[PDB]
């Protein structure tokens, strides 16, 4: 395109010129022809579409049904001939309340984390400096067009995608755009095909660290490469959560359930004598019975406190579903420049005294240092820091060395960086010893060159020091200092420095000689002028010091949290726009490759074979680079994943990132990314999980992203995996400790219209159960402890591990909740009975009871009863009822502490929050039993003592049978129990 | 989900297996709940109920009962006897059992006072009960007027008070009915009632109440309100009160605790 044509065959597509530029009129005519340039803003969403959005999901439609089946019933009955419908209106009030407040919290916590993520981003206007019929002038960078000539300088940002046509020195950062972590020189020659791998070629963003350069505008606004990235990415669509997937699971569970047990009791309202009318409006309140209500803000509330957990380790969810996909995650799919590395050229290797030394690269300095006690390396501190122009900004003190801001190379800021931590005051150092000589860096010579003064006055001999490229500085040097002796070069020397200098390059490293040349008091007396066009002072016959390479080293916690996450069951992946051989180094640094894994191109190095003659099942690791994708079919690169544990992706395109995702999603994988630059972005968006840095994210990563790392650090990917899995387990106790109670609400209302007995519980009592009691207790299970070691388990699998599952349904319905209801049965009968009415006698009572015209029905001791007595037993009724519930599902909240351990082995008072919740759920029910104005407000009658005991047994034999068949389940792992009865 | 050879998720065998184990798990918890409810009926009480909670003062009803949609309204037409043939038949239906036939299995009484019994002395180990006999309401007893008055259009009303085992109304005087217009006519005087018993009350040997099963032939003590000068073709509300010493009517939530409250129109 615009970098393999020439200046003759360009200048012509844009009516421009490569000298002056363009004509004014022209530019007009092209800014009208095409936008300014810059980014179209995206479209985003209105605040009332974004609240509209929270009242969606599979239990907000479930809720929505039940309601309008509510008002549905309440227009049949009230049609017909029904009073006392008040009921279905307390429903459907009841579950759009909870519906609209669930969304109001939801839509809560995504304005605060977008209030936190948006505040660390800022505006600054840019401006950029353009060339028009020769003239020069500073522009705004949105006043740009195709064809315009722009000067572009060290520190200013490109403003545009342009063909270079002249530099000098030019060096840009393209690490956010592409994946290079080092500085990239900017030439007027093409040298690759593609655009974005040639050095022709500057990218609108990328910051100009160096140097000067001239060129014209080629591409502008949305069609610039980041603009093309940004266009990939909204055409990303981002799918459903694992965790909105499990609950859509259990809304189908609960939909089959009552459609099922509707149309059975249908058919026997009919068996029984009902009519059509009546059996509908039956099989419809039993299919919005078994709807919870309270349950979507049980769980929305724990997922709050999960994300109020992560947000105190500076890990911010945009939304509340993304807590638990880390914990679901089975590969994570990781970005190397800036993500696992600290986006920065730190000192990493020293080679002095015939040894490969390791230098600290950590950005806290929390690690193993080198062995600094020799004459060698006391000589080669002072070369490199000596021979060095880079400079601290003023007023940096507290801020710590590796995170000041320096002003000059990348290079020479790494140099300076690692005098100040292992020397000590290298401005002090550096002024001590004036410079009376110096020669910049050209590429003629390849080398930097400073004369200087020793800090003693006695000694007058003038230091020359020298830095510059390995070989370049060899070719000089007839000796090396070796241990603190000045030895010559006997080919053994010159072989022992190759072999150093290659494999620091294989090490993915850029290496730097270093040497000193001390200059006799006779030849160079003080005060000799030194000429640096006279070449007068010798630059041949030095004495080599050492070797030093740098690198972008990774993060500090890198290595162990991806260590953990290994160990966690978790496929890593690196996917990298950089160098394969830095990629591959950086791998092995941080444990994405394992020791002694060896890739195909290393089996066939130690075999003498060529490549395609070795196995590729022999080797555990594997590098694919971005050439070898394209030529890639989806079958192959299936192959290639599963046959390569450890992969590394190099030279990987945004386009090529999304694809690799998309695969791994494909073999049916829930997956996690990591990214910092706008060239994840869509693979970020793509993730079952965008994870992005904050400090170091660009902004389009950030809005792509479903979690922000405040404060880069990457152990809070293991911190996240952690509190999914545990979140995932509470959950399922909390889930379960809420569906038990369903049944003992729905029973008595069967047997009610069945058996025709005055009505045991009421819709006022159900709801208080559903909403006030039972909603802290529920959520107090999310603070329960793993009950093994979470993070040694493997991923769950998506197909067959469900948040709700057969086993947990039946047991906690038609097992414990039956339990609860013979509990209230018991409860409900003595009452009755002790005030005069026996089981027979309720049978069949319905009628007379709720009759407005009889007003002395006889009980079983013949005493006669008015409507208005008949209704407060019926209240002491509900009352019963909802005390044996509230007294089982303390009982209930005790077993659904753990699915396999004991109460006993798990503690009973280890959950403060749990002891709370039970003590407040007791307070509660006496506040409702015996509050004044309870029985004609809510229907609550002070009941007796004794009505509170019937029920305790029967909560103690909950305890007794869930513990018992704990038991059976951990004494006999695989068993039929353990395959039946376990949850 | 369905298929051949493992039907929903389970094989047939293992189906088998869980089934048994529901049924048993659900016959244990049926027998559980079938010893409760033997143990709650060995310890009541046969002729005490172990509570009066929602019985603390008995309710009041009238005979003849027509309710409109609020409560108690009768309305009917002296020149048109069909609009009272029903009100007669309710009142003769309700007096049957108050015939000597239907008191041959109560005793007279004449104390005038508690008939307390503190042991089973009547036939069948049961207590003796009073008798009272539907010729105890002279005028309003259905004889020699079969109408009750509602030809004349001076209508009888029978009030029943509820009972209640072992409840005492006051042993100061005999507990009685009041009945008076809930709000005055302003123009006509307030309302003239004769009472039979004479001044309506009901005897203290009618008490107290031992229920069904000591007392399997007791029947409840009536009286009977006259009403004499009723304004015709014109609504009234009337509210009949059981004066006594343990019975109250101010309950709020109650309208029949104590007292019976209902409407009444006469058309010429
Ligand atoms: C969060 C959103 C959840 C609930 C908030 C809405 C409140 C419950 C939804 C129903 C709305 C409603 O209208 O509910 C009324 C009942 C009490 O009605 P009442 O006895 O005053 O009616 C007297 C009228 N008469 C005499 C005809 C019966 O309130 C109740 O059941 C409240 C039941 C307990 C709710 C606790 C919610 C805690 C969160
Ligand atoms: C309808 C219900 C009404 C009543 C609701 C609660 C009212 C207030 C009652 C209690 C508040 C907390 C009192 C704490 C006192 C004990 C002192 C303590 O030592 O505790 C401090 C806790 C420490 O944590 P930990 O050691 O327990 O964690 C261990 C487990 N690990 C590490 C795995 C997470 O600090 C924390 O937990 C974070 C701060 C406390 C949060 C837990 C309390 C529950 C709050 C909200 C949930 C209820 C929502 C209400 C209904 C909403 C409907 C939409
Ligand atoms: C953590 C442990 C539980 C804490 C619970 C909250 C504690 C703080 C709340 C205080 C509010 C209640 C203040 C005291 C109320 C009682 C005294 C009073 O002054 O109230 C009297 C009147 C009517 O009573 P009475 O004696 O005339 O009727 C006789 C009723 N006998 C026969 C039926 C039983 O009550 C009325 O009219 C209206 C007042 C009714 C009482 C509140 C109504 C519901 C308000 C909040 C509860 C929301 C659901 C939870
Ligand atoms: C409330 C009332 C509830 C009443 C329920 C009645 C249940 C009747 C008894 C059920 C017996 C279940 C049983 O016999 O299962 C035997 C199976 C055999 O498996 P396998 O040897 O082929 O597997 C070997 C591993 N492989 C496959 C790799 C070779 O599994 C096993 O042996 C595992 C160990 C069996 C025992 C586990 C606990 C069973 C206890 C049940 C009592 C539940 C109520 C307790 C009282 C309630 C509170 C008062
Ligand atoms: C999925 C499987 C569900 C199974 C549910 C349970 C099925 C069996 C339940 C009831 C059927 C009858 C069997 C139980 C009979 C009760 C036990 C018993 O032998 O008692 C004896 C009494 C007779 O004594 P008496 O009065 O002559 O003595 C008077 C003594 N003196 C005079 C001193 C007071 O016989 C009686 O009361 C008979 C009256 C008992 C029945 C009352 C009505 C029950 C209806 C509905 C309750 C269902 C609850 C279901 C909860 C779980 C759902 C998942
Ligand atoms: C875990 C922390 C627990 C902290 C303590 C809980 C709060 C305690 C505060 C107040 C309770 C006492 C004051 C209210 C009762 C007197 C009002 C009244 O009048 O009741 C009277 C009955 O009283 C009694 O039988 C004696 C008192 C017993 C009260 C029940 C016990 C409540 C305690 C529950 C805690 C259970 C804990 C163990 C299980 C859970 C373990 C984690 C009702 O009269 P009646 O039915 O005869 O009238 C009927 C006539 N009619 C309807 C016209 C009014
Ligand atoms: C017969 C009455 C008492 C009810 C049935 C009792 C149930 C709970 C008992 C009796 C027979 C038992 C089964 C006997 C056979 C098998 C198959 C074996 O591979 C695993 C145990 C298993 C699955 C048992 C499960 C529990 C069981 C079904
Ligand atoms: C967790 N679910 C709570 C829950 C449990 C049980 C239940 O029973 C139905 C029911 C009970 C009572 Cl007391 C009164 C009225 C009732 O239905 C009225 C009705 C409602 C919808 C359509 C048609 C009719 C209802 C909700
Ligand atoms: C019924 O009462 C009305 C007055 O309300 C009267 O006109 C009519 O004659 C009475 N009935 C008969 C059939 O006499
Ligand atoms: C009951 O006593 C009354 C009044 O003495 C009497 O008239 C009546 O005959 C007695 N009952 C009998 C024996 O039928
Ligand atoms: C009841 O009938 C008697 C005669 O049998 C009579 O003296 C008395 O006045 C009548 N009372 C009324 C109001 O009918
Ligand atoms: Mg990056």
């Amino acid at each position: 395109n615009d970098h393999q044509l020439s200046v003759a065959e360009l200048e012509q597509k844009y009516q421009t010129s490569a000298t002056k530029g363009l004509s004014a009129s022209l530019a007009a005519e092209l800014l009208l022809r095409d936008g300014p340039n810059a980014l179209r803003p995206p479209r985003g969403t209105p605040e009332y579409v974004k609240f509209a959005r929270q009242l969606a999901g599979g239990l907000q439609c479930l809720m929505w049904v039940a309601a309008a089946i509510c008002l549905i019933a309440f227009a049949i009955q009230a049609s017909e001939g029904d009073l006392t419908t008040d009921d279905n209106l307390y429903l459907a009030l009841a579950l759009i309340a909870v519906v609209v407040v669930t969304g109001c919290f939801g839509y809560y916590q995504e304005f605060k984390s977008t209030n936190i993520i948006a505040s660390f981003k800022n505006l600054v206007p840019q401006q950029a400096t353009v060339i028009r019929d020769g003239d020069k002038f500073q522009i705004n960078a949105d006043q740009l067009v195709v064809g315009d000539l722009v000067e572009m300088k060290g520190g200013d940002r490109v403003p545009a995608d342009i063909r270079i046509l002249q530099a000098q020195g030019c060096k840009v950062d393209n690490s956010s755009l592409t994946g290079e972590s080092e500085p990239q020189t900017r030439s007027p020659e093409c040298t690759h095909e593609s655009p974005l791998e040639t050095r022709n070629i500057a990218f609108f963003s990328t910051m100009c660290l160096e140097g000067t350069a001239q060129g014209l505008v080629v591409n502008t606004g949305d069609r610039t490469i980041i603009g093309r990235i940004a266009s990939l990415a909204s055409g990303v669509e981002n799918e459903k959560t694992p965790i909105a997937i499990e609950i859509e699971h259990f809304v189908d569970i609960i939909a089959g359930l009552a459609i099922l047990f509707g149309a059975t009791f249908f058919i026997v309202a009919m068996c029984i004598g009902y009519t059509f009318l009546r059996a509908m409006v039956f099989f419809m309140a039993i299919v919005v019975a078994y709807v919870p209500e309270g349950l979507l803000a049980t769980v929305t509330v724990c997922l709050s406190l999960t994300a109020k957990r992560l947000a105190s380790k500076n890990c911010v969810v945009k939304n509340l579903e993304a807590v638990e996909t880390l914990g679901s995650t089975s590969v994570i799919c990781s970005d190397k420049t800036g993500t696992l590395t600290q986006n920065r050229m730190t000192v990493s290797h020293l080679w002095f005294d015939n040894h490969i030394h390791s230098a600290d690269t950590t950005e806290d300095q929390s690690g193993q240092t080198f062995d600094q006690s020799s004459e060698t390396w006391r000589a080669l501190c002072r070369v490199l820091t000596l021979c060095n122009r880079a400079a601290f900004k003023s007023g940096q003190d507290a801020v710590p060395v590796p995170k000041r801001i320096v002003i000059g190379d990348a290079s020479e800021t790494a140099l300076l960086k690692f005098s100040e931590l292992t020397l000590g005051n290298a401005m002090g150092y550096r002024e001590r010893f004036p410079k009376v000589c110096e020669i910049p860096f050209n590429s003629t010579n390849k080398f930097q060159l400073s004369i200087h003064t020793l800090e003693d006055p006695r000694d007058p001999r003038h230091v020359l020091v020298m830095k510059g490229a390995p070989e370049r500085v060899l070719e000089r040097c007839s000796s090396i200092l070796i241990k603190g002796q000045e030895l010559p070069l006997d080919e053994q020397w010159r072989e022992a420095f190759q072999t150093a200098y290659l494999s620091l390059g294989g090490l993915g490293e850029r290496v730097l000689g270093f040497c000193q040349l001390y200059l006799s008091e006779k030849d160079y007396p003080p005060g000799y002028a030194f000429d640096v066009e006279a070449m007068n002072f010798p630059t041949s016959g030095l004495c080599f010091a050492g070797l030093v390479s740098m690198i972008d080293p990774p993060r500090a916690t890198v290595p162990d949290a991806v260590l953990k996450c290994r160990t966690a069951g978790i496929r890593v992946i690196m996917v990298t726009g950089d160098h394969p051989i830095t990629a591959k180094a950086i791998a092995a640094s941080v444990g994405i490759i394992s020791e002694g894994s060896e890739t195909v191109e290393d089996i066939a190095a130690r075999l003498r074979v060529p490549v395609d003659q070795v196995n590729r099942k022999d080797a555990r690791a594997c590098v694919i680079n971005g050439m070898q994708l394209k030529d890639m079919d989806p079958s192959e690169l299936v192959e290639a994943l599963r046959t390569h544990p450890e992969m590394v992706f190099a030279r990987t395109s945004p386009q090529q990132k999304l694809v690799i995702v998309e695969s791994c999603q494909r073999l049916g994988a829930i997956v996690a990314v990591t990214g910092d630059g706008v060239n994840d972005s869509p693979a970020l968006k793509k993730a079952d999980i965008g994870v992005a840095m904050g400090i170091a994210g660009s902004d389009a990563a950030k809005n792509a992203a479903d979690m922000i790392l405040l404060d880069d650090n990457f152990a809070s990917i293991v911190t996240g995996v952690e509190q999914g899995r545990l979140i995932f387990d509470n959950l399922k106790k909390s889930i379960a400790y809420t569906l038990t109670k369903n049944i003992p609400e729905l029973t008595p209302y069967l047997i009610y219209i069945t058996v025709s007995v005055p009505l045991p519980l009421g819709c006022i009592t159900i709801l208080f159960i559903e909403l006030c009691t039972d909603i802290f207790p529920s959520v107090s299970l999310a603070y329960e402890k793993a009950e093994s070691d979470i993070m040694h388990l493997r991923p769950r699998n998506p197909k067959r591990d469900r948040l709700v599952n057969e086993p947990l349904a039946a047991y906690s319905y038609f097992q414990i909740g039956a339990i609860q209801s013979f509990a209230g049965f018991t409860d409900y009968f003595t009452a009755m009975a002790q005030e005069g009415w026996f089981p027979l006698l309720c049978v069949g009572l319905r009628p007379q009871w709720e009759n407005h015209h009889l007003q002395d029905l006889q009980d079983s001791y013949g005493q006669e009863w008015t409507f208005g007595q008949r209704l407060y037993q019926q209240y002491t009724c509900y009352t019963v009822f909802f005390i044996s519930i509230e007294m089982c599902q303390i009982a209930d909240v005790l077993i659904r502490k753990t699915r396999r351990l004991s109460a006993f082995q798990q503690g009973f008072f280890r959950n403060r929050i749990l002891v709370i919740a039970i003590v407040f759920q007791v307070c509660i029910g006496c506040f409702l039993c015996y509050c004044p104005g309870m029985p004609n407000i809510f229907n609550f009658m002070p009941i007796r003592f004794q009505w509170w005991l019937v029920p305790m047994p029967f909560s103690l034999l909950i305890f007794v049978y869930d513990e018992i068949r704990k038991l059976g389940v951990r004494c006999c792992p695989g068993s039929w129990w353990d395959q039946e009865l376990y949850y | 989900n369905p298929d051949t050879g493992q039907m929903l998720g389970r094989t047939l065998s293992r189906w088998v297996w869980i089934s048994l184990y529901y049924v048993a798990f659900y016959v244990v918890m049926s027998g559980i709940f079938a010893l409760c409810i033997y143990v709650l009926m060995r310890t009541i009480d046969p002729y005490t109920p172990d509570y009066q909670d929602q019985l603390k003062s008995p309710g009041v009803t009238l005979r003849p009962d027509v309710y409109g949609e609020k409560g108690l309204d009768i309305s009917y037409n002296v020149s048109d006897s069909t609009t009272w043939a029903g009100l007669a038949h309710t009142l003769h239906r309700f007096l049957a059992g108050y015939s000597p036939a239907a008191q041959e299995g109560s005793i007279n009484c004449t104390s005038e006072k508690y008939f307390f019994q503190e042991s089973f002395l009547a036939p069948n180990h049961t207590k003796f009960s009073c008798k009272f006999t539907a010729d105890m309401l002279q005028n309003c007893s259905g004889r020699p007027d079969p109408t009750f008055g509602f030809a004349e259009g001076k209508p009888c009303f029978i009030i029943k008070m509820n009972r209640i085992v072992k409840f005492l109304p006051g042993n100061s005087t005999a507990p009685r009915v009041d009945c008076a217009f809930l709000d005055q006519p302003r123009d006509g005087p307030p309302l003239q009632v004769e009472y039979f018993p004479a001044n309506g009350t009901y005897s203290l040997h009618y008490f107290p109440y031992y229920g069904k099963k000591a007392q399997p032939h007791y029947s409840n003590p009536l009286v009977a309100a006259k009403l004499l000068n009723v304004p015709r073709n014109r609504d009234v509300v009337i509210v009949c009160k059981i004066l006594a010493e343990h019975v109250s009517f101010d309950n709020p939530h109650d309208p029949y605790e104590g007292k019976v409250e209902f409407k009444l129109k006469i058309q010429k």
